[PDB]
């Protein structure tokens, strides 16, 4: 039961379905209308995750929700920040066609909002980054080691720089 | 005869004062004198010297001092002289010397920022060398493949890599002879990366590429760690597990050359962000 | 090039143009097949001045020169990847493309090179083929079913025997291309036919093609024409390789033919999860099917054909069977 639970509690059961089927086979041997709210929920399932397999398609799905709801969609946490680059890339593609992009305007105001947001966490006073021995100041360098050493923070930087 | 020596010392003096365009012109003059004397080796040497002087001119105008006013002007004269020298060599035999001159021209073009023409000249040199020096031809084709990867001609690079693998297998054997084993390893890794990048359909999937992809789904001459990482990469790109390619790309970085690191980066990039969509 | 660019060359200077033209022909025939051997910058220059002479001085050079040079660089385009460097190939092709796009070319010469366009589409290198795709595209947008049937055919082939980058481009330009040169009924078997097949490496790219062709019909006064075709080809959709592929293609076919604003806008989602047969996939398939059935089916007695066809392959646990359960009530 623990083995079965662990496989299902992770993606291994989906990755290895044949093993899970065999284990379960051994286990038994032992004895609605598609409205706007539905669309928002569906894209919410795909565009609120950490998967980067389909971002070009995720950009189009978020491109179709109402413009007024676009801002709250991207500002809200658990939104894939990897989608911002496709969102700006696709939104610009129709600006280049002459139209007004609700997506691009809602996306650039999200990128700068996050760029400003992660600057507030930087130290108030900036010192020259010394690759050799960044240890002469104590509080400042210790303030970066727990900042650049955070997976939730460090991963957020290049995915926002893109 | 005496006119040739006069032009020779003129060119030597002009190169002494570093007015090397006129030194190359004097080398062309002494090459013409050798033509009048029907001395093929001397004419080939004179044309080689003139081409080298012109190439140094273009290098100075483009590498030493990067002059935006330079429009590759002495490069044309260098190419003309080198073509004349290659034609003379071939008409007197010695395809190895012509291949060497073509390699020199291809290297010059590659340094000057023209990967496509460099790859073409490298392939020409390899074709000139292939009947007699298969290992030299393989090295020239490797330079051609590197240049084609520089010019972002990924399918041409894949074709060149496949040709090199075939030539190495059919000439360096069964196990390779070391000097061909490294060529085969480079061919295998580069071809695997290029096939993961391009992802040919069944119509374009040649039997050789299909066999190579089958091998990665045991290790001929690849190190076991590199072979295992390549197999993991192939499975991940067939599975679309971007985290897997990210972890592998971090892991295989020290084991790959800069060229292969670039190819793996391209594979990862085309995985997350496919090209051709227009966005 | 500077001298003849815009200077109103005096009719006394009509003794210069033949000299350039004679030099142009006398020095291109000896290199027209072995360009790689000779200097790249040189041959680029004859092509540049030759193209300007035809475009701007058509009468000064005899019509033979215009014809003799189109074939002259036609063999340059027809060379191998080694016999013609990619620099020379793209210069001549774009130069010829400009020559056709400017009506200064004679009718005989204009139709002389439109034939050359179709030949060079089928080359191994994606960029040489994609560049030749542009030349043919202008050659056929300049003239405007007897011959355009062939051209659209060699477009569907490139989606089939081309790399994903090469195939995605052709798939993106097809919906406008079909909307321009054929009436929707003239080319409608192919678009569905090429969508689902075993000789189709990228049915996910063709999924957008059927979508845009359907949407450009649904919003342009043919909201019932697509209803005939989905009913016509549903039996074809029923039999298609793996069951998951069959439902996936069927699920995205109803999406392409659904007029609901929030169902016609979820095509990327179903394309994203391709070949998946999870609970959400069948749930999505049933939902899009009934919303095409319940909302926008033809009439009350046309549902019998819909009910008859899908019942054919109904199984105990098949996604089709669950669709009957929801559709029955």
């Amino acid at each position: 039961n623990r083995i079965q639970e662990y496989l299902q509690s992770s993606g291994l059961a989906q990755r290895h379905q044949r093993l899970y089927s065999l284990l379960d086979r051994f286990r038994l041997s032992t004895m609605v209308s598609p409205d706007k709210d539905w669309y928002v929920h569906l894209v919410k399932s795909q565009c609120w995750t950490r998967s980067d397999s389909a971002l070009l398609e995720g950009a189009e799905l978020v491109n179709r929700i109402p413009a007024e709801d676009m801002n709250a969609f991207m500002m809200n946490s658990e939104f894939n920040l990897s989608l911002l680059a496709p969102c700006l890339s696709l939104g610009m593609s129709e600006i280049s066609g002459g139209q007004k992009s609700a997506l691009f305007e809602a996306a650039r105001e999200v990128t700068l909002a996050r760029v400003s947001g992660t600057v507030q966490q930087l130290p108030a006073v900036h010192h020259v980054f010394q690759p050799e021995l960044p240890a002469e100041p104590a509080a400042y360098w210790s303030k970066l080691n727990d900042l650049f050493g955070d997976a939730a923070l460090y991963q957020s930087l290049p995915t926002l720089a893109r | 005869a005496e006119a040739g020596e006069q032009f020779g010392q003129l060119g030597r003096e002009l190169r002494a004062q570093e007015c090397l365009p006129y030194a190359a012109w004097c080398q062309l003059a002494v090459a013409r004198c050798q033509q009048a004397l029907f001395h093929g080796p001397g004419e080939a040497l004179a044309l080689t010297e003139a081409a080298r002087l012109f190439l140094r001119q273009e290098r100075d105008a483009r590498q030493r001092l990067v002059c935006p006013a330079a429009y590759g002007e002495p490069l044309q004269a260098a190419a003309s002289a080198l073509g004349a020298a290659v034609r003379l060599h071939l008409e007197l035999g010695q395809p190895a010397a012509a291949a060497a001159l073509c390699l020199e021209l291809a290297a010059a073009l590659r340094d000057l920022g023209q990967p496509a023409a460099a790859a073409g000249h490298f392939q020409r040199a390899a074709q000139l060398q292939l009947p007699q020096l298969p290992l030299a031809a393989l090295q020239a084709l490797g330079e051609a493949a590197s240049c084609q990867l520089l010019a972002r001609d990924y399918t041409g690079a894949l074709a060149v890599f496949t040709r090199m693998q075939r030539l190495a297998r059919e000439h360096g054997s069964p196990a390779a002879l070391g000097a061909f084993s490294d060529v085969l390893v480079r061919c295998e890794v580069s071809r695997v990366l290029l096939l993961l990048l391009l992802q040919p359909p069944p119509a374009k999937l040649l039997p050789e590429h299909a066999q190579t992809l089958e091998k990665y789904s045991s290790s001929g001459q690849l190190p076991e760690e590199l072979f295992l990482l390549l197999q993991s990469l192939v499975m991940a790109t067939h599975e679309k597990d971007t985290e897997a390619i990210k972890s592998l790309q971090v892991e295989m970085w020290p084991l790959l050359t800069a060229e292969q690191n670039h190819l793996l980066h391209l594979v990862l990039q085309e995985t997350i962000s496919p090209s051709g969509q227009g966005v | 090039l500077y001298v003849l660019e815009c200077d109103l060359l005096d009719d006394t200077a009509k003794q210069l143009i033949p000299v350039i033209s004679d030099y142009l022909l006398s020095n291109l025939k000896g290199i027209a097949h072995c360009v790689n051997i000779h200097s790249q910058q040189h041959v680029l220059v004859m092509c540049a001045t030759a193209f300007y002479l035809i475009e701007n001085y058509p009468l000064d050079v005899g019509p033979e020169f215009s014809a003799s040079i189109i074939q002259m660089c036609g063999v340059m385009l027809s060379g191998s990847e080694e016999s013609t460097p990619s620099i020379i190939y793209h210069c001549a092709l774009r130069g010829l493309e400009r020559l056709l796009l400017s009506e200064q070319l004679s009718r005989l010469d204009a139709e002389s090179l439109v034939k050359l366009s179709v030949d060079r589409v089928n080359v191994h290198s994606p960029h040489r083929a994609m560049a030749a795709l542009g030349l043919m595209l202008t050659c056929m947008y300049t003239g405007k079913v007897i011959v355009a049937m062939e051209r659209v055919s060699v477009l569907f082939d490139r989606i089939r025997k081309g790399f994903p980058c090469e195939a995605r481009v052709v798939a993106r330009i097809l919906p406008q291309f079909l909307d321009d040169f054929f009436p929707p009924q003239d080319i409608m078997n192919k678009v569905i036919g090429e969508f689902l097949s075993n000789q189709q490496p990228y049915p996910q790219f063709m999924a957008t093609v059927v979508y845009k062709v359907f949407q450009t019909l649904h919003s342009t006064g043919q909201s019932s024409m697509v209803r005939d075709w989905v009913m016509l080809s549903l039996s074809n959709f029923t039999q298609r390789a793996p069951v998951a592929m069959a439902t996936w293609s069927l699920s995205c076919f109803f999406v392409s033919a659904s007029t609901s604003p929030w169902v016609a806008a979820i095509l990327p989602h179903v394309i994203s999860r391709m070949g998946k047969l999870e609970q959400v996939d069948v749930n999505l398939f049933c939902l899009v099917a009934t919303d095409f059935y319940r909302h926008q089916i033809e009439e009350e007695l046309d549902r019998r054909a819909f009910q008859s066809v899908l019942e054919v392959v109904a199984a105990p646990g098949s996604p089709y069977h669950r669709l009957l359960t929801c559709l029955r009530n």
